[PDB]
């Protein structure tokens, strides 16, 4: 969130690795914009 | 505006801010009617002195 406009990045994996995160370049494109202008301060995470 | 938006007793439905802790941000909107600390107190109800 940057003086009103929210950003984001994201990427998806080639990956099925044992257990934990690997070490490796992938970069985050840029996907949105969002003009929300709200005062962010948390957040929370939704599951299934 | 005047022309528009004044009433012959006054248009009192235009509201703006008059007190503030601190200022807000480039592009930033508050919506909050919270009663302000200018007395010391930690202030709470409609009022306070
Ligand atoms: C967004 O809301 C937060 C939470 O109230 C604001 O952070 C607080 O700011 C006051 C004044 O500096 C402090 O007394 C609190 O301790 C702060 N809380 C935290 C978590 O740091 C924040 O300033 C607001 N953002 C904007 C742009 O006004």
């Amino acid at each position: 969130n940057i003086d009103g406009y929210f950003k984001i990045y994201s990427k998806h994996t080639p990956i099925n690795l044992v257990r934990d995160l690997p070490h490796g370049f992938s970069a985050l494109e840029p996907l949105v914009d969002l003009p929300i202008g709200i005062n962010i301060t948390r957040f929370q995470t939704l599951l299934a | 505006s005047n022309n528009l938006d004044s009433k012959v007793g006054g248009n009192y439905n235009y509201r703006y801010r008059l007190f503030r802790k601190s200022n807000l941000k480039p592009f930033e909107r508050d919506i909050s009617t919270e009663i302000y600390q200018a007395g010391s107190t930690p202030c709470n109800g409609v009022q306070g002195f």
